[PDB]
RNA sequence: ACCGAUAGUGAACCAGUACCGUGAGGGAAAGGUGAAAAGCACCCCGGAAGGGGAGUGAAAUAGAACCUGAAACCGUGUGCUUACAAGUAGUCAGAGCCCGUUAAUGGGUGAUGGCGUGCCUUUUGUAGAAUGAACCGGCGAGUUACGAUUUGAUGCAAGGUU
RNA sequence: UAACUUGGGAGUCAGAACAUGGGUGAUAAGGUCCGUGUUCGAAAGGGAAACAGCCCAGACCACCAGCUAAGGUCCCAAAAU
RNA sequence: GACAAUGGUAGGAGAGCGUUCUAAGGGCGUUGAAGCAUGAUCGUAAGGACAUGUGGAGCGCUUAGAAGUGAGAAUGCCGGUG
């Protein structure tokens, strides 16, 4: 039995989130909150609570305990974009892109 | 100058083969219990114990 | 205790049991058939000659008639517009070689 | 009445696209790169069916070329021999009552030979 | 479609060993050639090698006719503007037999990934003797 | 019978529309070879 | 024997409007939850947003960014294959290795050999270093009214027809 | 085995090289302008290393079948060291 | 059944497939229609079927009739994504 969490609509874009899944893509429970805390990169105190609350889900709604848990899924997928413009030299523009995506973490206890 | 033709989804991904970044390469304090940056302090408790 | 037949413009090398392909014959499956055309006995049994040996018939048995795997033809000449397309199946009869 | 294109667009530009799947790249994915590669890929065929008969042509003379070069004489001087004597078997023969036989070919060896 | 190919594990390979002593370097080149590839046994196999390891012997005594030992020149290029090279072939024979032979043989092999492969099995050695004793190479003469 | 009819035999043809792809024999050029007066539209020359 | 949301009025959606111009003036885009709101009480993670359960309902992968949900494009896992090689990238021949179909001379992958200079316009002649196309999807070009002349068909016939 | 006659519908009016008779140029030009043939244009396949026009030859489709043309037979590369 | 024929641009002639709608007849559909997805299927070609999912209310077949009747290219128009 495995328990999902999603965060739809992030505001980071989907492949700079990308860059950090596949630290902890693979790692357990204990390493991955670690990782995620002592990192320099933007994404991670959004995908951090992602994975906080994976393990709210793996032990209220079913009964596992968070010790033995692995990370088996954790991917980032697109969103719809927002639309900006910026007004350049001599009476030209040029258009802006404000992604977005989703976050996904699957945690299991590999049975 | 511009590019003269398309750049295909093959010769895009290999370009990002270095475009990683790598472990903060972090041990676990004696006091904490809780893994640390290397030569820094606890941030959960602070004590560096030199 | 091989021969070789020949049937259809081609000639075959033919051993007890084979199963051959060959082109489409007016007989009828289940029939049996025979082939009068036998140029060269040997392996195991005496070398002969040719053009063709006296006697020597081999009979088979005829399984299936059929339809071969569909190929198709497409050509075309390039800055003139002129392209062509054909299907076609050739048929064939299969047997079993029974008595050499 | 007003008779819009539907389903019938696409029904078609599927059929192409999958006769290219293997292909490298987006010659399998996109339709205008896809139907020039279908297209050149029956030409070449229609072109291949040809020179198959003939590839296997020159295969079976250099192995029967191989086997008479052991009894000390040619090629051309066998299969002139084989004509005056009339055995008539074609060149696809020769090699696999050969390869699968050696002392059926020497039989015939011996007979061009006699026949000059 | 009866016809039989022949694929690595029902092909065997033998080791010959040829004498270069009073042969001509293209007389005998062309021998050479038709050994590594295959066609003199009766199961071709175009597609795989089939071919038989030879070992040349007494490289130096190769033989030119007429004047050649000072008009026939070996060229080659660096790549660098104006780097091109020569050498006279009498000279390289006095310097270099092993050489000599080795790229006469090998403008004779297709260049393929498959003649590239096909080159590897020629050893050439200017001494009456050779290190490949632990082989059984026995003697083949040229016609 | 309204549900079986046929008309007379020899009698219809249908009609051709040109400029419908190349295996028609009317398709590029449209029956009016390359350039000229003839090949535009708005026609080439009076009645005289 | 008219259209069915790029169609039909510019306009099925508070449109001659948002906006653009000193002014005359120009001018868009935008329909669909369910039979019925019965529009998710309470519990948990979080500052919230958003989720995971439990419920409503015939259906929530029908949750108001609401029927169906194609292609470009972006990802995650995996069965065969690739780090000595000169490639319009296919096509014919072909071992090895992995599966089992609308059951018939089956399907996937591809070490190695042979042949091999995209498509369309315009030209005496284009791989052309001549033109055009970033890709995907929709729309986008011999028609009708009246006269004339010739073929096929049908009716009557020194008559025929309004 | 084609011809002519009356009616319906057309396209074409920028041509090129090679051989052989001649102008013009300089017994120069893949120059140019005429006469006379063929091939390209609108023609794939084999040879001339590659090479619209040169030598051979006119593809209805299928084949791991035979005899030939120009050109060829030491190796690359089929057939005479 | 016998023999002969069957390369093709501009162009002329003949036979066909599919799309929306209508008339008459005859049918299928909540025991799951159109359409969308996958398949190793049948015709000389344009093309036609049958199974399995996803969906949830309409649609084919036979014979005629009428056309806003088929898209790869116009530095084409509009939307989406590189």
């Amino acid at each position: 039995m495995e328990a999902k969490a999603v965060a739809r609509t992030i505001r980071i874009a989907p492949r700079k989130v990308r860059l950090v899944l596949d630290l902890i893509r693979g790692k357990n429970a204990a390493e991955a909150i670690a990782i995620l805390k002592l990192t320099n990169k933007a994404s991670s105190p959004v995908i951090e609570k992602v994975l906080m609350s994976a393990l709210a889900n793996a032990e209220h709604n079913y009964d596992m305990n968070t010790d033995e848990l692995v990370v088996k899924e954790a991917y980032a997928n697109e969103g719809p974009t927002l639309k900006r413009f910026r007004p350049r030299a001599q009476g030209r523009a040029s258009a802006i892109n404000k992604r977005t995506s989703h976050i996904t973490i699957v945690v299991s206890d590999a049975k | 100058a511009v590019p003269k033709r398309r750049t295909s989804k093959t010769r895009k991904n290999k370009r990002r083969t270095h475009f990683k970044i790598s472990v903060p390469g972090m041990t676990e304090c004696p006091n904490c219990g809780e893994y640390k940056l290397s030569h820094r302090v606890c941030k959960n408790c602070g004590s560096y114990n030199g | 205790m091989f021969a070789i037949i020949e049937t259809g413009g081609k000639q075959i090398k033919v051993e007890e049991g084979q199963e051959i392909f060959v082109e489409k014959l007016d007989v009828n499956e289940g029939d049996t058939f025979t082939f009068d055309k036998v140029l060269f006995v040997g392996g195991d049994s005496v070398k002969v000659g040719a053009p063709t040996v006296e006697g020597a018939t081999v009979t088979a048995t005829v399984n299936k008639q059929g339809r071969g795997k569909k190929i198709t033809v497409f050509t075309y000449k390039r800055r003139k517009n002129s392209k062509r397309k054909k299907g076609h199946r050739q048929p064939y009869t299969k047997l079993t070689i029974d008595k050499i | 009445p007003r008779v819009k294109g539907g389903t019938v667009t696409r029904a078609r530009r599927k059929k192409t696209i999958k006769l290219a799947k293997g292909y490298f790249g987006s010659k399998h994915t996109l339709y205008k790169v896809a139907k020039q590669q279908v297209m050149k890929s029956g030409q070449y065929a229609f072109r291949d069916r040809r020179q198959r008969k003939r590839d296997f042509r020159k295969l079976w003379i250099t192995r029967i070329n191989a086997a008479a070069r052991q009894h000390e004489m040619s090629y051309s001087r066998l299969m002139n021999g084989l004509k005056k004597a009339g055995i008539d078997i074609n060149r696809k023969m020769l090699s696999e009552i050969a390869i699968s036989d050696e002392k059926a070919f020497a039989q015939l060896v011996t007979k061009a030979k006699d026949a000059l | 479609r009866q016809t039989f190919m022949a694929n690595e594990s029902n092909i065997e390979r033998k080791w010959y060993v040829i004498d270069a002593e009073g042969q001509t370097l293209g007389r005998l080149s062309s021998e050479v050639a038709s050994i590594l590839r295959g066609k003199n046994k009766v199961t071709y196999t175009p597609h795989v090698d089939t071919g038989d390891y030879v070992i040349v012997i007494n490289a130096s005594k190769i033989e030119f006719t007429g004047n050649k030992e000072t008009d026939k020149v070996y060229y080659r290029h660096s790549n660098h503007p104006g780097g091109i090279k020569s050498i006279t072939a009498g000279e390289l024979r006095r310097t270099n037999p092993e050489r000599l032979i080795e790229n006469s043989i090998k403008g004779m092999l297709p260049s393929t990934r498959l003649g590239e492969k096909q080159g590897k099995k020629l050893f050439v050695y200017g001494g009456a003797e050779h290190p490949h004793a632990a082989q059984q190479p026995e003697n083949y003469e040229l016609r | 019978k309204l549900h079986e009819l046929k008309p007379a035999e020899g009698s219809r043809k249908e009609r051709n529309r040109v400029g419908r792809g190349v295996a028609t024999g009317n398709g590029k050029t449209s029956g009016r070879g390359h350039k000229g007066q003839k090949a535009r539209s708005g026609g080439g020359v009076r009645p005289g």
